[PDB]
RNA sequence: AGCCAGGAUGUUGGCUUAGAAGCAGCCAUCAUUUAAAGAAAGCGUAAUAGCUCACUGGUCGAGUCGGCCUGCGCGGAAGA
């Protein structure tokens, strides 16, 4: 989750699992579970829900300006 | 299946095999409520594994009475007792071993039963289909004695009178042992585990006998809870016997290679007969019930009659989605199940030819009805379609089904992230 | 006997000692139950204070037995809502440790001298005296 | 240094024979003989065995300490002998023994039979572990390293031939 | 290993050795710190 | 980091209190936790006094330089590891025996409390309360 | 150097009332206890664990430890 440009906010451990909260950007999550299952031996799942907005320097959005609908 | 050398009349055992991938887990979700029991297969060397615990949770949600098979005793490094203990400590179950292993790998020839107290070594050499009992084998007699004694203690704690009778120094008969073990296996007490090797065809012949001995019947499993459209709870317990009006449960639409519908339907109560009328009580829709088909011995038998507990499939036009009830106009409308998994992986998709967006629209429309664990989307940043599925493979075996079923090719892509600026 | 395998030195606000999903990912791998988790550590802590983490032991038995003698929150640890300043150590040279008086600091070092004992009570007194100045600012009286 | 400047005190019942440079030590286990580097002076001297650097040989003290340690090991071999213990971790890894041949079943398609050198007797108290016994330290260490090299331990699941005391430093496969 | 023209101890656990006229580093703890020449 | 000056100073400082003081005890504790050598030391400081440092001084000439001032036969503590504690309250008091009492209870070993020939005592307990 | 234990009671130092938990969020801390606790520099790092900073304690008893200047060498050093 830290590899992804995501920030963790608390990780309470309930029994038989650990509950880990982190407001990760959506761009850094487009195949998460398959990788997460590799990381968890297929014993974990993730639930994500949009919260807010912030910035990270990426002219990749300048890369996608004139490719479609200039 | 009549019985392995001990037989008791034709039983139509009805079998739904289950897949093993979390990717396509809805076929295990729908096919666990529809089930009365479940044979929890296991790898005698792999043991219990991510999917085994996953399907364990699946069954626990429906409290299905489950017995377990332990396959793969020929592979080197396989040991029945270790996997048995794994169940005891990886799933929090009470794994009563109603069998035992005679050897491992090459050694495997038979299994020590704790009630017959014999170990039948099948005649695999001519054909597995032939079988033979053997009196009290010395190799496992000390191990079997201690493990069999353990089984009697479970039979005892099974009934209160029995417990005290077990404290009477007296043993248990060929009916109180099983009837004690069975009568609560119906109620989610303990999972019976038998070992075998479907490759070498041993253990299995006995496994079928255990299913009759302990796995529940539609008359043994408790009666089904029911409800109407408005009455918060019309009890609607449909007594299983087909004396109530016809009341089934449809669990899977099918892309039949020829028919195009083949929605399987599991009849709990009542009797539909080669042409009747029932409504989509979950959808508020009406249509007839034409051509029931039940496939047995791999021959696709066509049936004009389907009854209580009788698993079959239907050819029709009007859609019945998975977990949708097929009750009579009497209508115990809603059955409690209204659950489908939310998609865990969402990927964009678009055809290779720019004019098959309509065809890819209609194909994904159909492939979205065929399983509920597969959403299709239209996000508003752009018209781009998003095929949100459960797993990578779940929606990777659908990008090529369009290639196979609907002869349309698509090119997937990462979804476009909504980027607003300020 | 069993202190070695389960191990988390952590105490959240002890209005309820050790709430189950409140602490963090070290006690999740700890079989200790919640039935007696905050019964005698939310009420019997009144020997020092209520609202401060009750310093306790993490000793249970493999036979499911649980015995321990809980210590108290420090007089410096209590210096977040009881001794005034919510700020404290790390910046006692760039900030104040609070309007702390030694007319109270010595009394607190003497009356809270039960858990950390010694040959002479002045030893635990100097212990707490270094504990407060472990921030860098202590009552100069 | 203070290695060679320390006598190898022979036990009771061992027969040492310092013939020139090459030297034999007889014992209860067997017989070990060693050709000392010519830069070493060794005497019996009343139940001991002492080494001293010959004159004209700048590397006299290195060879002195070396020869002293080697003869100490030879003595301990002829009286006690050294016993190496190996284990087979990994599923289906079994190492049954037939006389002077260790039949290792270590996962290769081909069968593995390492014919022991003269002097090392391998036994297996279990399907999956070897216990080498021998008279010479160097050759038993060599046989252990020979067996271990067939299926060396690996950094992920410890599978392979390992010494009983070996501390295999493992690691995780990947994040992925 | 690395064949840098300059071997140095990268860890507390590394050792300088001169096997066969080549100056190697043999770190028992981290096998990345294992160096050959120079 | 015990320098020679500091060495001769500390040996003399820990030997003077025992030389002009009373009969004390020592232990042989090479395997104990901070807690075991700590609570026993607190007990020992409560019994007699807080002057005793629990550090050990069993070097081959630590006691062979301090104990040999008078009653030099009391220089028999060289071979085994030792961290002593004084007992001003009476010869062969509880402190001169509490170490050996705890030798098998919550403590490793107590060097048998060899004693010292201050009055040239023999095998017996020096103080008996006739009371 | 080798060989026999330990590296607190504030001790999760309060230390940005999520902890960066003896060793990343920042800092100044033996204060009985001392040979110990540094209150941080890898294994977890979020703890533990057993090694870790070090240090004594015992064991046996001869030099050892670093840097500086230096002579000759060593690797750096691959072409048809
Ligand atoms: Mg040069
Ligand atoms: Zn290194």
């Amino acid at each position: 989750l830290s590899r992804r440009r995501g920030m963790l906010k608390g990780q309470e451990s309930e029994v038989t699992g650990v509950k880990i909260h982190a407001e990760v950007p959506l761009s850094e999550m487009f195949g998460y579970a398959t990788q997460l299952r590799s990381l968890t031996k297929g014993r974990a799942s993730y639930t994500m829900e949009f919260l807010k907005y912030d910035e990270a320097p990426s002219n990749v959005a300048q890369a996608v300006i004139e490719a479609r609908g200039k | 299946w009549s019985g392995m050398a001990k037989q008791y009349e034709p039983h139509r055992i009805n079998i739904i095999d289950t897949p093993g991938h979390v990717d396509f887990t809805i076929e295990v979700e729908r096919s666990m409520r529809v089930l009365d029991g479940a044979v929890m297969v296991y790898c005698a060397v792999g043991g219990v594994q991510p999917q085994s615990e996953t399907v364990w949770r699946q069954a626990n949600k429906y409290k299905v009475p489950r017995i377990a098979f332990v396959n793969k005793m020929d592979r080197m490094g396989a040991n029945f007792l270790k996997v048995v203990n794994q169940i005891k400590t990886r799933l929090g179950a009470n794994p009563v071993p109603l069998q035992l292993a005679i050897g491992a790998e090459e050694h495997f020839t038979g299994v020590v039963d704790l009630v017959k107290m014999k170990a039948i070594n099948w005649n695999d050499a001519d054909q597995g289909v032939t079988f033979e009992y053997e009196d009290i084998p010395a190799d496992m007699v000390e191990l079997a004695n201690e493990w069999h004694q353990n089984l009697i203690e479970s039979a005892a704690e099974a009934s209160e009178e029995l417990m005290e009778k077990y404290l009477g120094g007296e043993e248990l008969t060929e009916a109180e042992i099983k009837g004690a073990l069975r009568q609560r296996v119906l109620n989610n007490e303990i999972i019976l585990v038998t070992c075998g090797s479907a490759f070498k065809n041993k253990g299995v012949q006995a496994m079928l006998d255990a299913v009759i001995d302990y796995l529940p019947s539609p008359v043994d499993v408790p009666a089904i809870n029911g409800i109407l459209d408005d009455g918060k709870d019309t009890p609607a317990e449909r007594h299983a016997s087909d004396d109530e009006p016809f009341s089934a449960l449809a669990f899977k639409i099918a892309t039949d290679p020829f028919v195009g519908n083949l929605t399987f339907f599991r009849v709990y109560s009542g009797v539909v007969n080669s042409g009747d009328t029932v409504l989509n009580s979950v959808k508020a829709a009406r249509e007839r019930f034409g051509r029931i088909v039940q496939m047995h011995a791999n021959k696709r038998e066509e049936i004009k009659e389907v009854r209580a507990g009788d698993i079959a499939a239907a050819i029709g036009l009007k859609d019945v989605t998975t977990g949708d009830t097929l009750c009579d106009p009497d209508a115990p409308i809603i059955l409690e199940r209204m659950e489908f998994p939310e998609p865990v992986i969402s990927i964009a998709v678009e055809p290779k030819t720019k004019a098959d967006q309509e065809k890819m629209g209609l194909a994904l429309g159909r492939l979205a009805k065929e399983d509920p664990s597969f959403r299709v989307w239209t996000d508003e940043e752009s018209n781009q379609t998003i095929i949100a599925g459960m797993g990578e493979l779940h929606l990777d075996i659908i990008v090529d089904r369009m290639k196979r079923e609907f002869n349309v090719e698509a090119n997937v892509g990462k979804p476009q992230v909504a980027y607003r600026e300020t | 006997a069993k202190k070695v395998q389960a191990y988390v030195k952590l105490q959240v606000a002890a209005g309820m000692a050790n709430p189950s999903p409140p602490v963090g990912p070290a006690l999740g791998q700890q079989g200790v139950n919640i039935m007696e988790f905050c019964k005698a550590f939310n009420a019997k802590t009144d020997s020092i204070e209520k609202g401060l983490p009750i310093p306790v032991v993490i000793t249970v038995y493999a036979d499911r037995s649980f015995t321990f003698v809980t210590k108290t929150p420090p007089a410096a640890v209590l210096l977040k809502k009881a001794a005034g300043i919510k700020s404290g150590s790390g910046k006692p040279n760039k900030d104040k440790v609070g309007k702390i008086s030694r007319a109270q600091l010595q009394e607190i070092a003497q009356t809270k001298a039960a858990d950390m004992t010694g040959a002479d009570i002045e030893a635990m007194t100097r212990s707490i005296e270094g504990t407060a100045r472990s921030m860098g600012l202590v009552v100069e009286d | 240094s203070r290695v060679a400047k320390a006598p190898v005190v022979v036990p009771a019942g061992v027969d040492v024979k310092i013939n020139g440079q090459v030297i034999t030590i007889k014992g209860k286990n067997g017989e070990l003989t060693r050709t000392l580097n010519d830069a070493v002076e060794v005497k019996h001297a009343d139940n001991t065995l002492t080494f001293g650097p010959r004159d004209g040989y700048a590397d006299g003290w290195a060879q002195a300490g070396t020869a002293r340690a080697l003869l100490n090991s030879m003595v301990i071999g002829v009286t006690e002998g050294f016993t190496k213990k190996l284990q087979l971790v990994g599923v289906g890894y079994r190492a049954a023994v037939k006389g002077n041949v260790i039949n290792l079943s270590l996962g290769f398609s081909h069968p593995v039979d390492h014919q022991l050198p003269a002097g090392i007797t391998a036994e297996c108290p279990t399907q999956t572990e070897i216990v080498l016994k021998g008279a010479d330290k160097q050759v038993i260490g060599q046989v252990a390293a020979d067996l271990r090299a067939y299926r060396r331990p690996e950094p992920y699941k410890g599978k392979g031939v390992r010494y009983a005391d070996e501390v295999v430093r493992t690691k995780e496969a990947k994040k992925k | 290993m690395k064949v840098r023209a300059s071997v140095k101890k990268l860890c507390r656990n590394c050792k300088i050795v001169k096997r066969d006229g080549v100056i190697r580093v043999i770190c028992s703890a981290e096998p990345k710190h294992k160096q050959r020449q120079g | 980091m015990a320098l020679n000056l500091q060495d001769k100073q500390a040996i003399v400082a820990e030997v003077s209190e025992v030389a002009k003081g009373a009969l004390s005890a020592v232990v042989a504790d090479s395997r104990g936790v901070t807690v075991d050598k700590m609570t026993e030391l607190r007990k020992a400081g409560r019994e007699a006094g807080v002057y005793m440092r629990v550090v050990r001084n069993t070097l081959l000439r630590r006691a062979v330089e301090g104990t040999p001032f008078e009653c030099l036969k009391d220089a028999f503590v060289g071979p085994t590891l030792i961290a002593y504690s004084m007992e001003h309250p009476g010869a062969a008091a509880r402190l001169f025996k509490e170490f050996a009492k705890a030798n098998a209870k919550f403590e490793v070993k107590a060097a048998a409390f060899e004693g010292e020939l201050i009055p040239a005592s023999q095998i017996d307990r020096l103080a008996t309360l006739p009371t």
